[PDB]
C-alpha cells in the first residue's frame, strides 16, 4: 500500500491549481480518500472525501463551489489517480495538501501522502 | 415377494410387514440419482417420525386408545376386505386420526409418569 | 454537534520521564504525532489500540469523556508535535 | 435433584442460511421459484433485538439477483462485430442528441458483406465525423435478448427446516434496537426487485410518519434513509414513436436496430405535483430537525457530483433506461401546476456497478409511459459544520433492498434442553 | 402455532413440545443444500437423543444428579415465572459436561446391569 | 483410548467403549465431492438404524434375542478380538440375519397383538 503526490506548484491569483495522488498498492475501490490541508503554523483542515467507486464528493460550506475532486481508473483497474481542483486562488489558500486512505468508520488514515505546497 | 400379498386379504396381508418394510431404503444421469436418494431418505424419514410421535418407534403393530368411521363387523373386515379396497374406502376419514394421537393422547401419557415418578 | 479540546497546549518533560497529554472530545478519537516538515503518522486508533508497527511504550486510556496519551521511557527521538482527531475536526496539537 | 430432557422447547439462535425462492420469460426466473394464504403467527411477552445493518438476508438477495442477471444473458446474441468505425451525422436539420450513424457489417456468408445504419443516442458513441462505441475499448457486449421481459414482480424468501423468520411490528421503530412486538412467520412479502439511485420506486410505505435511518448519524460518509407515509405520483413518458429493423448478422444471429421516427421528436420527461411536493418536504425537514437543534436551518440541493448513474434519477420504464435531472426538487432552504424533470435515454448499459462485462438493449417501439409512486428517499449531508444541508445519493444497490429487509430476521431452533426435575428414572 | 408458546413460561410451554417437534423436516442447489442440511441436523439431534437411552420419548426421567454448582433456584420460581429462552443463557455453559455424564453414566452402566441380569 | 482405541483389545474389554464407536458415524471440485460424502454416511447410518429396528433392537447398543445356535465362550471373550471373530463367523452372518428378521420379531408383535 502505497500513495503518491505531485511536486510543489506556484501560481497567480486568481488562477487554477492541481494536485493529483495515486494510489497503486491495494484494493483501491473498497476505501474511500480524504483530503486535507494545513496552513503555515497551524493545525490540520479538513477538505471533503472521494468514493472510488461512484465519484461522487463531498465538501464543507467554505470550499462550496471551488473545490473538485475526482478519479481517472485504469485499465483493469490496478492504479487509481486521484485529483484536486481549486478555482479561484486566494490571498489566503497558501497550505501543504495531504491525500489520506481511512480504514475504516474510526476515520483513521493510516497512510498518508508526501504533501504538496501550494503558494500564491 | 415384494408387494406378493396384495390380492389376499388383510387377515394374511398382515404377515408380511417386513418384506415390504426392507425396500423402503434399498451429468444428466448423475443429477437424477441424487434426487432419488434425496427423496427416498426424507420419505423415509417423514414417516419414522410420523409413528414415533404416537409411541410408536421400531413396532410393525401397535395397539393405541382412541376410540373407533365404519359400520362393518370386525370378521367382515378382516375376513374378505383387502388393505387397498380399505384405503380407498376410508381416504377422508385419515386426518381426523392422524392429529387426534400425536395433539393429545400420548402427550397426556407422556406427562403422567413424569408425575407419577 | 461536536465539541472538543486538547488543554495541555507546550510541555516540557525531560529525557527519559513520562509524560502525559490529556484532551476531550466526544466520539471516535484518533492520536498521531507529526515531525516537524513531514508527514503525520498514526499511533494509536480509537484512542486505546495501538497500531501495528509502533513501541509498545505509547500507551493511551479513556476515562468517560476524558482521554490522555502516556509515554513513557521518553527518547531523544520522540520530540514531535501529537494531536487528537475526531472525525473531521482537529487542534493544533502540543509540542 | 435430577436433570431431565425436554425435546421441542422454543429456543432460538442467531445463524445465517440459504433462503430459498416462493413466488405466485422473465430476468430473475421465477418459474424456478416454488408455488407460494401464509400462515403468521404472535409472539407475546417477547422483546428481540434487531439490527438492520449487519443482517445477512441484503447480501445473499444481493448475490443472487446478480446471478440471476448474469444466467439470463448467456444463450441470447453476442454483439462484438459491432465495434468498427461507425460514420455518424445528425438525424434533423434536444438538436444534436440523436445521430444516424452509418457502417459495415456482416452477413450469413463469411466472404460478404453489407452496409447498414441504425440511429444511436449521443451518450452510447464517442468520437475517434468518425463515430465508435463508447465500450469497445474497456468490455464486450451482448444483446438484451429482446424475448425477456424487465418488469420487477414479487419475489419471497422463504427458510428451510428447522429455520424462522422473525418480523418486528412495531409502527414507530427504529433501526436498531428491541422490538417489544416480534411475531414469527415461514417467510416474508413480496420483494420487487426495483433498481433506482436517488428516489425509491413501487416500495413500501410508512404506517405512523415518515422514518430516518442512518447506521450512525454523526458520521457523514454514511447515508441517510427517509421512509414515506404517503407516495407521491410520478408519470414518465418517452414521446417518440419508434420502428424497430431487425438485421442478420450471421446463422440464426439477428441484431435490432432502430429504423426511425414517426412524426415530431419530442423530449422524455417526467411530472410531479407541486403542492404533494411541498407537504412532503415540510414533513421531512420537521422528522430532520428532531436530530439536530430545534432552531436550525435545513437546505437542500443538486447533487455534487460523480457518475451519470449517481447524479440523476436512474431507472426503467417498459424497458428503456432513463436518466432524469433532479435538480428541481431539492431546490429549498427551510427555517423555522406541475414540475417537469427532463431526462435523457442510454441503451448501452454497465449494470451493478461491474466495469468488465456491458449490456445492450434493443429499441422499443411505440410511445412509453409510466405512472409510479415514489415512496422514499436517499441522502447525504455535507460535513464540516447551523445551516444543515442534504444532497441526494445512492449508487448502492444494498441501499436500496435494506429498505425492505430491515424488520425481517433469521434464527435457528434448538429444541434440546435439560432442567431440574424431581423425577427419577426406574 | 409455531413458536407460539415462546413467551410462555416454563410450565405452560412444556405441553406443546409435538409443535415445534413436527416441523422440524440457483434456485436449484439453494434447494438441494436445505433439503441435506435439515435431515443432517435432525439425525445429529436424534441420535444425541438415542444415545441416552431417550430415544422416542419427548419427556424423559435421568438418574444423574444435579448439583448447586450449576445453578441453583427454587423449584417453584423456575417453572412458573422465568421462560425457556432465559433458561437458556443461565445454564449454557455446563451444557457439554451434563451431555459428557448423560453419555455414559444413565445409560451404558445400566445396559450391563441389564445384561448380566436377564 | 479413542476412536477405535480398542481395536486391539479383547471382545470383553473391547465392548466396554460401544459409544465411542457409535458417536463418530453420522457425524466445482469439492463442493460436489463434500456433498456425496453427505449424502452417503446418512445413507449408511439409516441402513444400520434400519436393520436394528427391524430385529427389535433399535435404540439398544447391547441387545437381547430368541434365537439358539464347539466354540466355548470362554475362550470366544477371552482370548479372541473382534476382527478374528469376523473373519471366522462372517460366512454365516447372512442366514443369522434371515432368521433373526421374523423368526423371533415379527411372532413377537403376533402374541404380543394376540395377548390384548
Ligand atoms: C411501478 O409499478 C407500476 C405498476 O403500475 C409500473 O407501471 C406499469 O408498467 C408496465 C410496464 O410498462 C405497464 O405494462 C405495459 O402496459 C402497456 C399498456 O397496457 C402494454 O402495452 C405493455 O405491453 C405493458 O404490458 C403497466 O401498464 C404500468 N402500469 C400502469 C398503471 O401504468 C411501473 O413501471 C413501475 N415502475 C418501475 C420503476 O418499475
Ligand atoms: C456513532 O459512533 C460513536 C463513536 O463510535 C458512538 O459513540 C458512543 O456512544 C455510546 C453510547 O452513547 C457510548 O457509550 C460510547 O462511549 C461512545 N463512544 C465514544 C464516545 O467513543 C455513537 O453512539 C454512535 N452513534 C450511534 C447512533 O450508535
Ligand atoms: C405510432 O405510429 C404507428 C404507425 O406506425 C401508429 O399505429 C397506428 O395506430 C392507429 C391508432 O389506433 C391504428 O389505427 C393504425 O392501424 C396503426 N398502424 C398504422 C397506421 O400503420 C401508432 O398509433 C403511433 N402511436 C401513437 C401514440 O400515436
Ligand atoms: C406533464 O406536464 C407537462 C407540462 O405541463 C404537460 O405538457 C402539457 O400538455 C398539454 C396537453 O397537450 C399542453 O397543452 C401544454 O402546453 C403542455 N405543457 C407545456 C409546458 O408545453 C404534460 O401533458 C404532462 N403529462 C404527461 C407528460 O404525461
Ligand atoms: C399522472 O397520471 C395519472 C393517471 O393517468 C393522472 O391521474 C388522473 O387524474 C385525473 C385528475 O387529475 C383523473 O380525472 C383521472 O381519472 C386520473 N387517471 C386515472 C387513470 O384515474 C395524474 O393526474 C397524472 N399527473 C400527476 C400524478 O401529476
Ligand atoms: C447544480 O446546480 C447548477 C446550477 O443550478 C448546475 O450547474 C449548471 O450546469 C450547466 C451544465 O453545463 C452549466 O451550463 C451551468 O452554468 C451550471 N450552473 C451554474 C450556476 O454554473 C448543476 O447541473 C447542478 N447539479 C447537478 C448534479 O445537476
Ligand atoms: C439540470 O437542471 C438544471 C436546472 O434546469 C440545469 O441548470 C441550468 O443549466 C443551464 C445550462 O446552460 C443554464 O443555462 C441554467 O442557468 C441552469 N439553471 C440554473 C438555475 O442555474 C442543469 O444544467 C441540468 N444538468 C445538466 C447536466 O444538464
Ligand atoms: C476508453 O475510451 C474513452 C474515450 O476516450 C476513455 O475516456 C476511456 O478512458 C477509455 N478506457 C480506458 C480504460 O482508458
Ligand atoms: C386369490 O383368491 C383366491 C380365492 O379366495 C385364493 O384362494 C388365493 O389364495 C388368492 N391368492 C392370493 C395370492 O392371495
Ligand atoms: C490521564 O489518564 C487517565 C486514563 O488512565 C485519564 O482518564 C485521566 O483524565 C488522566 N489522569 C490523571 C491522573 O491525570
Ligand atoms: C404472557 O402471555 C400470556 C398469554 O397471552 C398472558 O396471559 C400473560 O399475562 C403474559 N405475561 C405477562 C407477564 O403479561
Ligand atoms: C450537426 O451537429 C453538430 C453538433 O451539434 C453541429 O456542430 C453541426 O453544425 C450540425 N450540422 C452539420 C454537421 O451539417
Ligand atoms: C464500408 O467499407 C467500405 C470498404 O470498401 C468503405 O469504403 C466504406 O467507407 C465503409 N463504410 C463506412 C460507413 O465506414
Ligand atoms: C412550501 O409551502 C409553504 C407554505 O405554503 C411555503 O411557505 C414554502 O415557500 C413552499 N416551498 C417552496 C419551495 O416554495
Ligand atoms: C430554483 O430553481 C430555479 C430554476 O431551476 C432557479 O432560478 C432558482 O434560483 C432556484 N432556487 C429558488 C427558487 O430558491
Ligand atoms: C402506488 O403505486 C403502487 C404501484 O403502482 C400501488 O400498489 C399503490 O397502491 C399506490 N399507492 C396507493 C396509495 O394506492
Amino acid at each position: 500500500v502505497q500513495l503518491l503526490q505531485s511536486g510543489a506548484a506556484v501560481t497567480k491569483p486568481g488562477a487554477s491549481v492541481r494536485v493529483s495522488c495515486e494510489a497503486s498498492g491495494y484494493n483501491i475501490r473498497d476505501y474511500f480518500i480524504h483530503w486535507w490541508r494545513q496552513a503555515p503554523g497551524q493545525g490540520l483542515q479538513w477538505v471533503g472525501w472521494i468514493n472510488p467507486k461512484t465519484g461522487q464528493p463531498n465538501n464543507p460550506r467554505q470550499f462550496q463551489g471551488r473545490v473538485s475532486l475526482t478519479r481517472h481508473a485504469s485499465w483493469d483497474f490496478d492504479t487509481f489517480s486521484f485529483y484536486m481542483d481549486l478555482k479561484a486562488l486566494r490571498s489566503d489558500d497558501t497550505a501543504v495538501y495531504f491525500c489520506a486512505r481511512q480504514r475504516s468508520d474510526y476515520w483513521d488514515f493510516d497512510v498518508w501522502g508526501s504533501g504538496t505546497q501550494v503558494t500564491v | 415377494g415384494f408387494l406378493g400379498a396384495a390380492g389376499s386379504t388383510m387377515g394374511a396381508a398382515s404377515m408380511t410387514l417386513t418384506v415390504q418394510a426392507r425396500n423402503l431404503l434399498s451429468t444428466v444421469w448423475g443429477i437424477k440419482q441424487l434426487q432419488a436418494r434425496v427423496l427416498a431418505v426424507e420419505r423415509y424419514l417423514r414417516d419414522q417420525q410420523l409413528l414415533g410421535i404416537w409411541g410408536c418407534s421400531g413396532k410393525l403393530i401397535c395397539c393405541t386408545n382412541v376410540p373407533w368411521w365404519s359400520n362393518r363387523n370386525l370378521s367382515e373386515i378382516w375376513d374378505n376386505m383387502t388393505w387397498l379396497q380399505w384405503d380407498k374406502e376410508i381416504s377422508n376419514y385419515t386426518q381426523i386420526i392422524y392429529g387426534l394421537l400425536e395433539e393429545s393422547q400420548n402427550q397426556q401419557e407422556k406427562n403422567e409418569q413424569d408425575l407419577l415418578a | 454537534d461536536i465539541q472538543m479540546t486538547q488543554s495541555p497546549s507546550s510541555l516540557s518533560a525531560s529525557v527519559g520521564d513520562t509524560v502525559t497529554i490529556t484532551c476531550q472530545a466526544n466520539g471516535y478519537l484518533n492520536w498521531y504525532q507529526q515531525r516537524r516538515g513531514k508527514a503525520p503518522k498514526l499511533l494509536i486508533y480509537d484512542g486505546s489500540k495501538l497500531e501495528r508497527g509502533v513501541p509498545s511504550r505509547f500507551s493511551g486510556r479513556r476515562w468517560g469523556q476524558e482521554y490522555n496519551l502516556t509515554i513513557n521511557n521518553l527518547q531523544p527521538e520522540d520530540i514531535a508535535t501529537y494531536f487528537c482527531q475526531v472525525y473531521e475536526f482537529v487542534v493544533p496539537g502540543t509540542r | 435433584l435430577w436433570v431431565t430432557v425436554y425435546y421441542g422447547v422454543p429456543v432460538w439462535k442467531d445463524a445465517e442460511t440459504t433462503l430459498f425462492c416462493a413466488s405466485d420469460h422473465n430476468v430473475w426466473a421465477t418459474h424456478a421459484c416454488v408455488p407460494t394464504n401464509p400462515q403468521e403467527i404472535h409472539l407475546e411477552n417477547v422483546t428481540e433485538e434487531f439490527n438492520m445493518w449487519k443482517n445477512n438476508m441484503v447480501e445473499q438477495m444481493h448475490t443472487d439477483i446478480i446471478s440471476l442477471w448474469d444466467q439470463s444473458l448467456k444463450p441470447c446474441v453476442k454483439l462484438t462485430p459491432l465495434c468498427v468505425t461507425l460514420q455518424c451525422t445528425n438525424v434533423t436539420n434536444m438538436r444534436g442528441e440523436l445521430k444516424n450513424c452509418s457502417f459495415n457489417m456482416t452477413t450469413e456468408l463469411r466472404d460478404k458483406k453489407q452496409k447498414v445504419y441504425s440511429l444511436f443516442y449521443r451518450l452510447d458513441v464517442v468520437q475517434i465525423k468518425e463515430y465508435r462505441l463508447i465500450n469497445c475499448n474497456t468490455s464486450a457486449i451482448t444483446q438484451a435478448c429482446p424475448k425477456v421481459s424487465f418488469e420487477p414482480i414479487p419475489i419471497h424468501y422463504c427458510a428451510p427446516a428447522g429455520f424462522a423468520i422473525l418480523k418486528c411490528k412495531d409502527k414507530k421503530f427504529n433501526g436498531t434496537g428491541p422490538c417489544p412486538s416480534v411475531s414469527t412467520v415461514q417467510c416474508t412479502h413480496g420483494i420487487k426487485p426495483v433498481v433506482s439511485t436517488q428516489l425509491l420506486l413501487n416500495g413500501s410505505l410508512a404506517e405512523e410518519e415518515v422514518m430516518i435511518r442512518s447506521e450512525n448519524i454523526t458520521n457523514n460518509a454514511k447515508n441517510i434513509l427517509v421512509q414515506f407515509n404517503t407516495p407521491v405520483q410520478i408519470n414518465c413518458t418517452r414521446p417518440n414513436n419508434n420502428t424497430r429493423k431487425s438485421i442478420r448478422i450471421g446463422p440464426g444471429q439477428a441484431f435490432y436496430a432502430t429504423g426511425d421516427i414517426i412524426g415530431d421528436i419530442r423530449q422524455a420527461h417526467c411530472n410531479v405535483s407541486k403542492a404533494t411536493w411541498n407537504e412532503t418536504l415540510g414533513k421531512v425537514v420537521k422528522q430532520l430537525r428532531k436530530h439536530f437543534g430545534n432552531n436550525t436551518i435545513i437546505r437542500f440541493a443538486n447533487s455534487s457530483g460523480g457518475d451519470l448513474e449517481v447524479t440523476t434519477h436512474s431507472f426503467n420504464c417498459g424497458g428503456e433506461f432513463f436518466y432524469c435531472n433532479t435538480s428541481g426538487l431539492f431546490n429549498s432552504t427551510w427555517i423555522s401546476d406541475s414540475i417537469t424533470l427532463p431526462c435523457r435515454i442510454k441503451q448501452i448499459i454497465n449494470m451493478w456497478q461491474r466495469i468488465g462485462q456491458a449490456m445492450y438493449a434493443p429499441p422499443i417501439q411505440g410511445v412509453i409511459r409510466c405512472v409510479s409512486n415514489i415512496t422514499g428517499l436517499i441522502l447525504t449531508r455535507d460535513g464540516g459544520s447551523t445551516t444543515e444541508t442534504f444532497r441526494p445519493g445512492g449508487g448502492d444497490m444494498r441501499d436500496n433492498w435494506r429498505s425492505e429487509l430491515y424488520k425481517y430476521k433469521v434464527v435457528k431452533i434448538e429444541p434440546l434442553g435439560v432442567a431440574p426435575t424431581r423425577c427419577k428414572r426406574r
